[PDB]
RNA sequence: GUAGAGAUUCUGACGUGCAAAUCGAUCUUCAAAUUUGGGUAUAGGGGCGAAAGACUAAUCGAACCAUCUAGUAGCUGGUUCC
RNA sequence: CAGAUCUUGGUGGAAGUAGCAAAUAUUCAAAUGAGAACUUUGAAGACUGAAGUGGGGAAAGGUUCCAUGUGAACAGCAGUU
């Protein structure tokens, strides 16, 4: 397998990466384009937020009809949710990439989330029945995950 | 065909919410200079409603010398703080004001004014202001000179006495309430002079005058056309609902006119109601507040069980005639009116013969608790 | 634990519903492992599963 | 010190006042839990079976306008630095009593 | 009037439905020219019809399947590099 | 080959949108478990109310029955079932 990127020296850094992963493509690059960047350890805070309703993930591209929350203040927007389902996965991930780091002795206290990508997997089927007799598609939007964290 | 008015007034328009809740005076009575210096507006607070029964005086009515009952808005007015000075020079672009010159000293009620959480924060308002003041006394002086020579418009800083309310806000209401008077000089110096002191409801206005009320109307939430315009109730039989506007257009604009019913915001508004007389300014150091020469017992105004939803009104206060904008406990601004009265109506003196003072939270028949225990006699917990 | 199967099977023992069948909250690990109609017969016979009596119904005021 | 015993009445009646009446019984429990949650500050709050008793006595539309509530702030059997809370009822022949503290 | 059998009105719900005919209320009939299981007979210019061109497997002013058949079209559409 | 409401396949914007609202209704504690609104046990509150949401059959299905396990797919949310 190829990461997509290599931004970080290789003896310095960490990867982690899930494939086919049963949540939603769209929350799911919601939540990683707010966590890159971070800090590894201010990530597990803000994850633990959201899960608790204290933060929210800011929704900028996969928008259309998301509800306000003044939880979206801090990042300028109106429009935020809670993906909680998306975000285990991602602090599945991170703990990944942490023990992996741990693995290869970097200094855990300057690990920062160096890039995360989420690209769409490939679709399950499933149907559902509609009016006068017709059937229309039922599909899941399954994501693959890919992290890599680094010393700043 | 079939011809009707339309629904509505186009010159309230748009029915958004209010960007503000005080209550902002839209425009000053025109200052005349042969008058002593005044103020020509006041903040008070909603307390209730009530009602009066008084003689009529109006020759020609059918009603002259006979006893009528009105409702009246008893605003709770205790007196306001001036706090500082704003000049407006008069320019080819407006007003615009000049310099803004405060007292040395605010108390912590208009402070919290300046602040989101004052508790929190370090409460650092007008500290080094009030350093500037106290060091030579020469930068103050220069700042009023300034006013005296331009700005034609000056206006008073001034603050309520929220405290003295019952209300749970802390936080203090503050505006400008323009200088009528004579000479620009002697409205700085009557604002200078009135610095840190209190002016109260009975030296802005008087008995049987006849002012304004502006306020922000109660909050109604979205409505429908039906309640929000006033639209007549489709039929019974219509298909995906009766609330609404049958035909909202024709062909041709291809757009919607902004003159059509919409469903949308049907409260929360800005509103001067003009015409608003002074039935009484009840002062709130007496103990016969409610009394009339008429009903002598001592009584204040406050019903049996308090004003609902605000409260006993123990300060100064004021008994409009009639309705006023918004909900109990808003506070409202009252100011001088622009018009000339000379009708019957608004001239006449007004002279009340009674007040109510029964509970509003029910059919309350008692005005005074010693009315209550004369008429009951004695109860199971009365004895003991 | 998963008892389905014994209060099955203590209700055709008792004679009676599963809904008036009894199982002892505080002996669910000696209840699982019965599996059998004799098993079942011996936690009757200690307590463990019991017939609960029949829901009240009062003929006192129709007499009246 | 942390381990603390009081009883409480709470003014029930007010909190279900505009209540869906299939909704009533099992808001009253959602009730006495933040009820317990503010006053001992503990996130765990485990009701008594029978405090569950005594709030559906009546079904589940007609919740009693007052309850008397004992609150036990205990330590849990995981790591002890947890508190919890175990609500129980106390029967009492009239609600209207102030807070007091049980030894 | 109940079970059963129907289906008048709301021109109600629904009308990318719970449903290629349903849901609610209302309504018709309810001991007979009654309702109905199973067995059995009638087959396509044929059947069957207390008759609506109805019904004959979501198909009826002539079913469904394969073949004749790549049926014919003075008509519509298309017709590929410089 | 750009077209033929072209053929077959793949994949879009609409969109994290429409929506997942009939059939009164759930709650507390415990156990199990990585995980419990949905498993199991106890307790409470309810419903079908004998022209039954009860107990059997005919037709039709065909192993769906039972025990022990599992929990990828399916059970339009969940899953230790
Ligand atoms: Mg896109
Ligand atoms: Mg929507
Ligand atoms: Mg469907
Ligand atoms: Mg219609
Ligand atoms: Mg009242
Ligand atoms: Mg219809
Ligand atoms: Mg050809
Ligand atoms: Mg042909
Ligand atoms: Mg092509
Ligand atoms: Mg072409
Ligand atoms: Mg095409
Ligand atoms: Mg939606
Ligand atoms: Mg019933
Ligand atoms: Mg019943
Ligand atoms: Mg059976």
């Amino acid at each position: 397998v190829r990461y997509s990127a290599s931004p970080a020296l290789e003896t310095k850094c960490a990867k982690a990466r899930g494939a086919y992963l049963r949540t939603h493509f769209k929350n799911s690059r919601e939540v990683a384009f707010t966590i890159n960047g971070m800090s590894l350890k201010k990530a597990f805070i803000f994850l633990d937020n959201v899960k608790e309703h204290k933060q929210a993930v800011p929704f900028r591209r996969f928008n259309g009809g998301v509800g306000r929350t003044a939880q979206g203040k801090e990042f300028g927007v109106t429009q935020a949710r809670w993906p909680v389902k998306s975000v285990k996965f991602f602090y599945d991930l991170l703990k990944n990439a942490e023990a992996n780091a741990e693995a290869k002795g970097l200094d855990m206290d300057k690990l920062i989330i160096k890039h995360v990508q989420v690209n769409a997997a490939p679709k399950q089927r499933r149907r559902t029945y509609r009016a006068h007799g017709r059937v229309t598609a039922y599909l899941s939007s399954p994501s693959h995950i890919e992290i890599i964290v680094a010393e700043e | 065909k079939f011809e009707q008015p339309r629904h509505g007034s186009l010159g309230f328009l748009p029915r958004k919410r209010a960007s503000r809740q005080r209550g902002k005076v839209k425009a000053f009575p025109k200052d005349d200079a042969s008058k002593p210096v005044h103020l020509t507006a006041f903040l008070g607070y909603k307390a209730g409603m009530t009602h009066i029964v008084r003689d009529l005086d109006r020759p020609g009515s059918k009603m002259h010398k006979r006893e009528i009952l009105e409702a009246v808005t008893v605003i709770e007015t205790p007196p306001m703080v001036v706090v500082g000075v704003v000049g407006y020079v008069e320019t080819p672009r407006g007003l615009r004001s000049l310099t803004t010159v405060w007292a040395e000293h605010l108390s912590e009620e208009v402070k919290r004014r300046f602040y989101k959480n004052w508790f929190k924060s370090k409460k650092k308002a007008f500290t080094k202001y009030a350093k500037k003041y106290a060091e030579s006394t020469q930068s103050i002086n220069r700042e009023l000179e300034r006013i005296k020579k331009y700005c034609s418009v000056v206006r008073v800083l001034a603050h309520t006495q929220i405290r003295k309310t019952p209300l749970a806000q802390k936080k203090a209401h503050l505006m400008e309430i323009q200088v009528n008077g004579g000479s620009v000089a002697d409205k700085v110096e009557w604002a200078r002079e009135h610095f840190e002191k209190t002016v109260d409801i009975k030296s802005t206005f008087e008995q049987n005058e006849m002012i304004d009320v502006i306020g922000v109307t109660r909050g109604k939430g979205n409505e429908g056309t039906t309640a929000r315009w006033g639209t007549k109730r489709l039929p019974r039989k219509t298909h995906r609902g009766l609330r609404k506007v049958a035909c909202i257009g024709a062909w041709h604009p291809a757009n919607v006119q902004w003159t059509v019913a919409r469903a949308g915001n049907a409260g929360y508004m800005h509103r001067t109601q003009l015409n608003s007389k002074i039935y009484r300014i009840g002062a709130g150091d007496d103990a016969k507040n409610a009394s009339t020469d008429f009903d002598a017992t001592e009584k204040r105004i406050t019903p049996m069980g308090g004003f609902v939803r605000y409260g006993v009104v123990e300060n100064d206060f004021v008994m409009l005639n009639g309705a006023t904008p918004g909900p109990v406990k808003r506070v409202l601004t009252l100011r001088k009116s622009l018009l000339t009265h000379t009708s019957r109506k608004a001239l006449e003196p007004v002279s009340l013969k009674w007040i109510d003072t029964a509970s509003k939270f029910g059919h309350g028949r008692f005005q005074t608790p010693a009315e209550a225990k004369q008429f009951l006699g004695t109860l199971k917990k009365d004895v003991a | 634990a998963n008892l389905r199967t014994q209060k099955r099977l203590a209700a055709s023992v008792l004679k009676c519903g599963k809904r008036k069948v009894w199982m002892d909250p505080n002996e669910i690990s000696e209840i699982s492992n019965a599996n059998s109609r004799q098993n079942i017969r011996k936690l009757v016979k200690d307590g463990l599963v019991i017939r609960k009596p029949n829901l009240m119904h009062s003929r006192f005021r129709i007499r009246k | 010190n942390q381990v603390v015993t009081r009883d409480y009445t709470i003014h029930m009646h007010k909190r279900l006042y505009g209540v869906s009446f299939k909704k009533r019984a099992p808001r009253a429990i959602k009730e006495i839990v933040a009820f317990a949650q503010k006053h001992m500050q503990t996130k765990e709050v485990r009701v008594d079976p029978s405090l569950n008793k005594e709030v559906w006595k009546r079904g589940i539309r007609n919740v009693p306008h007052r309850l008397r509530l004992r609150l036990s702030r205990k330590r849990s059997d995981e790591d002890d630095k947890a508190l919890y809370t175990y609500v129980q009822a106390v029967d009492v022949a009239n609600p209207k009593m102030e807070t007091t503290v049980v030894e």
